[PDB]
RNA sequence: CGUAGACGGUGAGAGCCCGGUACGUGAAAACCCGACGUCUGUCUUGAUGGUGUUCCCGAGUAGCAGCGGGCCCGUGGAAUCUGCUGUGAAUCUGCCGGGACCACCCGGUAAGCCUGAAUACUUCCCAGUGACCGAUAGCGGAUUAGUACCGUGAGGGAAUGGUGAAAAGUACCCCGGGAGGGGAGUGAAAGAGUACCUGAAACCGUGCGCUUACAAUCCGUCAGAGCCCUCGACGUGUCGUGGGGUGAUGGCGUGCCUUUUGAAGAAUGAGCCUGCGAGUCAGGGACAUGUCGCGAGGUUAACCCGGGUGGGGUAGCCGCAGCGAAAGCGAGUCUGAAUAGGGCGUAUCCACACAAGAGUGUGUGGUGUAGUGGUGUGUUCUGGACCCGAAGCGGAGUGA
RNA sequence: CUGUGGGUAGGGGUGAAAGGCCAAUCAAACUCCGUGAUAGCUGGUUCUCCCCGAAAUGCAUUUAGGUGCAGCGUCGCAUG
RNA sequence: AAGUCCAAGAGUGCGGCAGUGAGACGGCGGGGGAUAAGCUCCGUGCGUCGAGAGGGAAACAGCCCAGAUCGCCGGCUAAG
RNA sequence: GGCAGCCAACGUGUUGGCUGGGUAGGGGAGCGUCCUGCAUCCGGUGAAGCCGCCGAGUGAUCGAGUGGUGGAGGGUGUGG
């Protein structure tokens, strides 16, 4: 019978903490900081480079702008549709969400990467060209909502 | 969990002060001063355990030399002759023979001198 | 999973018992419960799992030194592993099985 | 408190699909008349950050 | 015995000795919460169409302009909100918002007022809790404590707990002016005597053993005569597989720390002991690395319900497709006139063709892709951020 | 000259002017608070053993007794 | 092409954690200085010290010999 | 003759080869202190603390080995 005193952490789970400044037999005296200078008593900011124009200032800003109104799509490849629906069937957004192929509230576009061997009626917000071809050529329908 | 230091702290103090019995003045009485001397004392002891081997050999050699020269042979020729005769007695026991049994030492000197080359100062 | 592991360890060692009631009627009696628990287990620490409503059973065992009383919805690894034996009211055992296995 | 990302670094560096940190090159903003097109071409486009600078830039981007 | 085995106390570990505890029970009066009346209001004719260049719909207001304030927004293309100073409208075709502005649609109806709950806090009172402190700690304050004391003043600001179960606190005698002590008593103990539990160290004595007044000593170390003590066997002392104390004399030998190219250094710090005094903690923070759960999925936040550590809670978050300034396209995409060449991307490998020996590439097939949530550790971020230390800078007061 | 009583207060007072004096403190009083001010500077940082083990160079720097990156250490993984 | 190869505890790449960025003297090749300095500034798969105890150099970080895992009242040598 | 690290060789932990000066510094493994979950044991027939003796471990240190003092708590194992 297992009791409370039988409960042990897993091998390698717990590591003893390092306690600096506790004698010369360990990390004593300077506690790993060496001697004198800024670093003996404080940390140096990551942005600082000694006065030289920092990397994050001498390089140009990346070109362009971000479109506030961008519509981004969650994507499913038809090769995933094969594995998730071996029987084929009707595959709407609800079916893709239940099958773990897309996140639940998202706009879905279907893409052509995988091979499609199964007849599928696919309903999604958008299709790639190659997705159109694979859905139709296996004898299925591609309806965009 | 506030921890008082005395229980743990006193242990090393008692050890050091026990080891420093017989020292003079502050070195027997005060932990900090006794600790300092203990550093030297154990350094000296380590060094002298090494040096002791040379010091005893020095003593044995001196005693062997006196007994050899009382038998009309120098130390260096005695050691040469004993090597040539193949006598493997070391200097600790050679000195004990020189003190405790002069007759046995004399017999060893005769063996050594016989095994010496005819002309010690000749090539080869 | 930790709770299931703890309960499985007791079950394999036959340390799980089931009972209709700790005492008969509507009057708490520590003497009755002590005798009855003595018939079930002779070990010192016992976890008694009773439904919320069974005040008379809870009160009857409450004062016994090694006995700990818990409702089945509050069942937890620490109290199971601390006990030598787990004693379930039938209602509490069924309630635990139902809430989990359904 | 949440770690704050460095504003200027996040405007100058980008991550690729595999996590490589990329940047644009300096010396292409002005004074272009005397610069041959071969020089301006070499300076065009993006480039992977040097291994020496990777660790600091990662820290600035992550927080 | 137990619906009571909470926690204390009592001459040492008490469910059954005591206060209590579980559980029950109780209020004259005052106060507080109700319910019920009185009492006070209020209402009692409403539905239903038509009709119109009719009237009304919150004015020094909105708007506008100048200078400001505040909004993610530091004057910016700067909307919305708002102060002061000018100027100053319309009553529904009205007017104000939908980030300059205009048009069109949509939303709303400014310049009148009131409004419970969910939220914040605890001087004070009641009941409890602690992998909180235990007398240099914890409040400054267990002791007359904001006292003594310091300062003209604002203001600063301490130190001091333990006899014993019970005071049974030592009658009486002796030395002494007392103080203090010695007998005698009390007590289990005065090796508990109001200087009081335990009673460490520095520091100061007395006694005994060895040693030391011809010697140049970082004070010790390794050899070591002599003496003293002790444990064995033997015999009168003498030797041993011995053990201690002291130590004539010989060799060797330049404190510790900090900081320095280099310090015994005549560089810094330390009179001595005891006690105290420095990498800590918070956050679904960041990177990495252990470990555990689940796994193409992992996980909940707030919150809800349990006297708990348990159950519930899908909003989110992180993986799952990339490329591109972006529109966008998508296992590709961007650049470009290129079916050109590059960039980035298509987990990783294996076999087979087809082109290249210009670095090998391009197609078919297979093999399949690992993340995420706890938690240990290292580093890091924002905070005092390992600890101590300025000269000085503000705000509000106190002083001739 | 002096008693008594009174008035002027901190970037302010007062000064037959010395930056004198303003409660033993004055080239800007004292007290509390912001506050554990900030110090690229000085000091300090406490138990043990086992394995490995540097640097005092280069470049840049309102930089030269500071710091960033590289060089040189160590631990892990990979490649042998 | 071989050697070393129960390892130099070697190289190379990536990642965690550093420290260091005041050097000294000696040999050899040089600048500055008066072919002065225990001077100063460079070079050197040069050395030692730094961070190295032991032996030698009377004493004597930087020269000569030699790299201390511990014990021994064994033996042989190095510089001298 | 004892200890240790790396590696090899086999075995259900021993044998062998090589290696073990070290500051800044990295990594690994431990000693002692207090408070606690659980499990056990000792204590007015004398706990802790303190002073000794006689001994012990490679180190921090240890003694559920024992005298003295003392008067109420303490030890051990495994976790936090
Ligand atoms: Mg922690
Ligand atoms: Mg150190
Ligand atoms: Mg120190
Ligand atoms: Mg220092
Ligand atoms: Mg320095
Ligand atoms: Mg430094
Ligand atoms: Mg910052
Ligand atoms: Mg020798
Ligand atoms: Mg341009
Ligand atoms: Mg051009
Ligand atoms: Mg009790
Ligand atoms: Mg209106
Ligand atoms: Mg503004
Ligand atoms: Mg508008
Ligand atoms: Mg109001
Ligand atoms: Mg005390
Ligand atoms: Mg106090
Ligand atoms: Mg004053
Ligand atoms: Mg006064
Ligand atoms: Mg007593
Ligand atoms: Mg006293
Ligand atoms: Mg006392
Ligand atoms: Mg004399
Ligand atoms: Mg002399
Ligand atoms: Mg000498
Ligand atoms: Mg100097
Ligand atoms: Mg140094
Ligand atoms: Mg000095
Ligand atoms: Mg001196
Ligand atoms: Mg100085
Ligand atoms: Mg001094
Ligand atoms: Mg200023
Ligand atoms: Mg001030
Ligand atoms: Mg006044
Ligand atoms: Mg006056
Ligand atoms: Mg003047
Ligand atoms: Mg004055
Ligand atoms: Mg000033
Ligand atoms: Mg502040
Ligand atoms: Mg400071
Ligand atoms: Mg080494
Ligand atoms: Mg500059
Ligand atoms: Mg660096
Ligand atoms: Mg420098
Ligand atoms: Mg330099
Ligand atoms: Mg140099
Ligand atoms: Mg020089
Ligand atoms: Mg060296
Ligand atoms: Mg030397
Ligand atoms: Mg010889
Ligand atoms: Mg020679
Ligand atoms: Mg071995
Ligand atoms: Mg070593
Ligand atoms: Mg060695
Ligand atoms: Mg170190
Ligand atoms: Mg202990
Ligand atoms: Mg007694
Ligand atoms: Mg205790
Ligand atoms: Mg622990």
């Amino acid at each position: 019978v297992i009791k409370l005193h039988d409960l042990k952490p897993a091998p390698g789970e717990k590591k003893a903490k390092t306690r600096v400044g506790r004698g010369e037999g360990s990390k004593g005296k300077t506690a790993g900081r060496g001697t004198k200078g800024t670093k003996a008593r404080k940390n140096v900011p990551v942005m600082f480079e000694g006065g030289q124009m920092p990397i994050h200032m001498r390089l140009p800003k990346l070109k362009g702008f971000k479109n506030r109104f961008r519509t981004e799509y969650q994507v499913v490849n038809v090769g995933d549709i094969n594995k998730a629906f071996p029987q084929g069937g009707t595959v709407g957004v609800d079916e893709l969400v239940a099958k773990g192929l897309v996140r639940k509230n998202s706009l879905v576009k279907v893409l052509g990467d995988g091979k499609l061997t199964v007849k599928v009626d696919v309903t999604a917000n958008k299709f790639s060209g190659s997705a159109r071809e694979a859905i139709t050529a296996a004898g299925g329908s591609a309806t965009e909502l | 969990a506030r921890v008082k230091r005395a229980l743990n702290a006193q242990k090393k103090r008692r050890t050091v002060l026990k080891a420093s019995k017989g020292y003079r003045g502050q070195r027997s009485r005060l932990y900090r001063k006794a600790k300092e001397q203990q550093l030297h004392s154990l350094t000296y002891a380590y060094r002298d355990r090494r040096a002791r081997k040379g010091e005893f050999r020095k003593l044995w050699i001196s005693r062997i030399n006196a007994a050899a020269r009382a038998n009309d042979i120098t130390y260096n020729r005695l050691i040469q002759g004993l090597k040539a005769a193949g006598v493997e007695v070391d200097r600790k026991n050679l000195a004990e023979l020189a003190v405790s049994d002069p007759a046995a030492f004399t017999a060893l000197v005769d063996v050594a001198r016989a095994a010496l080359p005819e002309d010690v100062n000749a090539p080869s | 999973a930790a709770l299931r592991g703890a309960l499985s360890d007791r079950a394999r060692n036959d340390r799980i018992h089931a009972v209709t009631e700790l005492v008969e009627g509507q009057t708490p009696s520590t003497k009755s419960a002590k005798t009855f628990l003595g018939t079930l287990t002779e070990n010192k620490k016992v976890l008694v799992v009773i439904g919320r409503t069974d005040e008379v059973g809870a009160k009857s065992v409450r004062n016994l030194p090694g006995v700990h009383v818990i409702s089945p919805d509050q069942l937890n690894t620490y109290d199971v592993l601390n006990a030598d034996d787990v004693v379930f009211s039938v209602e509490a055992l069924n309630a635990y099985i139902s809430a989990n296995s359904k | 408190p949440k770690a704050k990302t460095h504003s200027g670094a996040s405007k100058r560096f980008r991550r690729t699909g595999t996590g490589k940190i990329v940047r644009q090159k300096a010396n292409r903003r002005h004074l272009l008349e005397h610069k041959p097109t071969k020089r301006t071409r070499r300076l065009d486009g993006r480039t992977t950050v040097s291994a020496a600078d990777n660790s600091r830039i990662n820290k600035l981007l992550n927080g």
